[PDB]
RNA sequence: AGGGAAUCUGAACGAGAUUCCCACUGUCCCUAUCUA
RNA sequence: UUCAAAUGAGAACUUUGAAGACUGAAGUGGGGAAAGGUUCCACGUCAACAGCAGUUGGACGUGGGUUAGUCGAUCCUAAGAGAUGGGGAAGCUCCGUUUCAAAGGCCUGAUUUUAUGCAGGCCACCAUCGAAAGGGAAUCCGGUUAAGAUUCCGGAACCUGGAUAUGGAUUCUUCACGGUAACGUAACUGAAUGUGGAGACGUCGGCGCGAGCCCUGGGAGGAGUUAUCUUUUCUUCUUAACAGCUUAUCACCCCGGAAUUGGUUUAUCCGGAGAUGGGGUCUUAUGGCUGGAAGAGGCCAGCACCUUUGCUGGCUCCGGUGCGCUUGUGACGGCCCGUGAAAAUCCACAGGAAGGAAUAGUUUUCAUGCCAGGUCGUACUGAGGUCUCCAAGGUGAACAGCCUCUAGUUGAUAGAAUAAUGUAGAUAAGGGAAGUCGG
RNA sequence: AUAUUGGCGAGAGACCGAUAGCGAACAAGUACAGUGAUGGAAAGAUGAAAAGAACUUUGAAAAGAGAGUGAAAAAGUACGU
């Protein structure tokens, strides 16, 4: 996860089970106040499902995640 | 001498999983999806492939012009010009056979 | 493999081709149960899951099946 | 996504026919437009009309589809259906030979009230003086009227009043 | 990918605004059978696909590179 | 550029059957040796 | 199987190098449907298991791992199933699938003439489920991980739906014209209703054409063998989706009128219902050039290095060939009274309702421009014992074998002996069924 | 008044005492077996208190020998007798 965070520009979040990729792109632009690209899901082999929030070339996922906490 | 597999999830060798080997410009060969061909629209009255009208799929008929799919007579983009010109003639005697049977109908009528 | 994973109760007895459960018979709205099967009604009977809501029926009746709010005496 | 239906979606949903907003309100024509007449709803022009239509090129008028789901919850829709009721209910009493029991009915019955009617078209006082130029034309003509079976004196009578009510007014201040 | 063989058309295309960059590619061809030469190839992102410009010659390239516009990044190979 | 000839059976037959004539062989006289 | 080295307390069994073999494209190869459910990968580990062992694992413990507008499901219907209306049945529930069901969804209007209570018309079958191999909109190439790829990245695309904006057209103002014709076009309105095409369809045979594989000549690089002969053996020399022009058998149109019977196939059918001939039209199959695109991939070479340290130059070209194999497509000819699933979806014609001008007429199947595309599956295995796809060469008359290239294995307890017996295979003096019920 | 092998809640026994008493005193309707309906186990006790063996030595480690805790390891999770 945190090389696809420096590399692609990705930043990969746990997202609950019921929320589509209209409530992720719209849950990331509401709470980071940075813009998404695109939005890519999968359901782990645990039950619970991945997230794959690509920002778009204006915002940077490595200050981003210095930001919130994680690095 | 590459062997080549299926790119589609379907093993089998059904009408849609045709397959052409194409040399890719990686210098290996891999295989190539062929899309299911188009035929020849044909003649309603006649049953022979029309002139002049694009060979499409059913769907891809709605992104082309209207002067690919019809030839400029009547009954243009559905019959033959020889299929036509048979129901021009056709057309045209039954409705002078209509004339005849009137000028017969109305010279008994004045007989009687 | 005949039988597949029942939604009423998730024995894996729902039969594909009859397309009912051979353990509780779902979709009939009667839950499958007979005298002459005494251990299989032993379980599958109330008590057996969790009674989320006819543990408390005693207790409520108990008090007097009453409503409102404590007062702080 | 699957392949979307055509001739369903942008001016087909914001745009309806005159057939389909009288059926859906399941209202009478008439009714339709006398509620079209007080709320001040008219028909709309799309910048495709057969897109507007289900793919016809044919006579018709759209009416915009937010306005007409904007009158069905309203009183005065609910009022003409009370006025229904109180007609048959009246020719019961009348075409049965009672007649105190109809007298009692008229006695019995409210009617509707246009005054919530004008705050959600004319919200300012501004705004009502830039439509009085219509009103005042109507009501004018209307006092220099002989009543007919058509139009009764007690309607007259009241344009009247109001007629030199204005006048007075206008020669007043 | 689409060739436009079409000089002003390529221009038009520049100046867009909606065009942020733009690339001029350098090859190494033969003539008939006789001598080698030097092509040029103007491409620029279009709106939807890619133009492309073969020019042969290299004054028409020596002249074209000079009338780009001077705000426009220019790519060079 | 394995035989051959008869017969019993349904004139050649059919891996039909039997008998004989010719050839062949460890089946035997009589076993001996080698390899797996 | 062996030799060497590394790891470890410990090595026939772990790993690396070397030798020997085995599978020999009808693989012990690489993919999938089903099925298994984390077996995939890493680190830690040997308590139990993998019938010897083990430092190894399809084991154990702890972590990591499956990313899609274009691939599937999702949609449609098939054979069938199954509610509703009805009718049985003490009943659990069964019959029945359009039936003697009031099964509903659209248009017209100055507001409907005893005054503001809705009138007239159009259409006549029937919910739904049922396919991850049937029908179906649209995605490729290169790159990337310990393990994910048509899903991620870079590049380049396409499809569908929706608002709308501009240019062009609609001609002296009101729905364009050329060609004898087949038909051609940047457009060139078309309602109810009626119809047609695609979807959309048995099987084989030879023949034509195309792509991939195979064989090969020249040339531009590298690896090998060489006492001898050999311009030798091996390897690299690549071109995706999509896009712009261009390329055609068949079929049709005009001229022409034929026996002195002609044309013509591999296969004897074709012609006064118009042959040969002369001239044209069409579909874009499939090829060619161009763009993508050489900027990528490949083969080399030279120059820097504790180093997360790569850079700099080249070449990446020109051909040929077939009773070949694979596959795609075209025109024919047989085999039948066997006449060759359905539906979703898309297009087209007939029709002639309505609409269309003087501070933006009507129409956008023409060109350009804008936005968006949800859920679930996606890991791996898949080997007397389920289904399925791809398939190199040589010698030889040969589908006989024998040998190999690509790729993948060396797994199955080991070691020490080697007499008789037993099973199987050979050979044998002389004689030639004398054996045995019976070569 | 009467019935009441279910439910809610009590009180009792000349009953059984872990092969008994319910199938189940316990991760029991559990593990598991079966396509499925169903079938369906085994398994209690250290000590008063973990005080569950600090530390040293032998071994690659499990463990062993010392040492210690305890009234007792002739109670060391393979634990009452
Ligand atoms: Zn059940």
């Amino acid at each position: 996860a945190m090389k696809k965070v420096e590399d692609g520009n990705i930043l990969v979040f746990q997202v609950s089970m019921k929320a589509n990729k209209y409530q992720i792109k719209k849950a990331v632009k509401e709470l980071y106040e940075v813009d998404v690209l695109k939005v890519n899901t999968l359901v782990r082999p645990n039950g619970t499902k991945k997230a794959y929030v690509r920002l778009t070339a204006d915002y940077d996922a490595l200050d981003i995640a210095n930001r919130i906490g994680y690095i | 001498a590459q062997r080549v597999t299926f790119r589609r999830r379907n093993p089998y060798n059904t009408r849609s999983n045709k397959i052409k080997v194409v040399k890719t410009p990686g210098g290996i060969l891999r295989a190539q999806h062929v899309k299911k061909l188009a035929t020849r629209p044909k003649c309603g009255d006649c049953g022979s492939a029309l002139q002049g009208i694009s060979t499409l799929r059913p769907r891809q008929y709605a992104t082309v012009s209207k002067t690919h799919k019809t030839v400029s007579r009547a009954y243009g983009g559905s019959r033959c010009a020889n299929c036509v010109k048979e129901r021009i003639i056709r057309a045209f005697l039954i409705e002078e056979q209509k004339i005849v049977k009137k000028v017969v109908k109305e010279q008994t009528e004045a007989a009687k | 493999k005949s039988h597949t994973l029942c939604n009423r109760c998730g024995r894996r007895s729902f039969h594909v081709q009859k397309k009912t459960c051979s353990s509780c018979g779902y979709p009939a709205a009667k839950t499958r149960s007979y005298n002459w099967g005494a251990k299989a009604k032993r379980r599958h009977t109330t008590g057996t899951g969790r009674m989320r809501y006819l543990k408390h029926v005693s207790r409520r009746f108990k008090n007097g099946f009453q409503t409102g709010s404590a007062s702080k005496a | 996504m699957r392949i979307k239906k055509k001739n369903t979606r942008g001016n087909a949903r914001n745009f309806i026919t005159r057939s389909q907003a009288v059926r859906k309100l399941q209202v009478s024509l008439a009714d339709f437009r006398r509620l079209c007449i007080f709320k001040g709803i008219y028909p709309r022009e799309p910048r495709n009309k057969k897109k507007a239509n289900k793919g016809s090129t044919a006579p018709t008028t759209f009416y915009y589809a937010k306005d007409i789901q904007y009158l069905m919850h309203e009183p005065v829709l609910a009022k003409f259906r009370e006025h229904k009721t109180f007609a048959r209910k009246l020719t019961r009493a009348l075409g049965r030979g009672e007649v105190s029991s109809a007298k009692r009915l008229e006695e019995n019955r409210d009617s509707y009230t246009l005054d919530h009617i004008i705050k959600e078209r004319y919200p300012s006082f501004p705004d009502a003086i830039r439509d009085i130029d219509d009103a005042l034309n109507m009501l004018f003509l209307f006092s220099n009227l002989p009543s007919t079976n058509q139009v009764s004196s007690k309607i007259i009578n009241d344009a009247q009043k109001i007629c030199n009510q204005w006048l007075a007014y206008v020669a007043k201040e | 990918a689409r060739e436009i063989t079409d000089i002003k058309q390529f221009l038009e295309l520049t100046r867009r605004a909606d065009v942020k960059t733009a690339t001029v590619k350098i090859n190494k061809k033969l003539n008939k059978a006789g001598k080698p030469f030097r092509q040029t190839k103007f491409k620029v992102r279009g709106s939807s696909s890619l133009y492309t410009l073969v020019i042969n010659d290299a004054g028409k390239a020596k002249k074209l590179i000079q009338s780009l516009p001077p705000t426009l990044k220019v790519n060079r190979l």
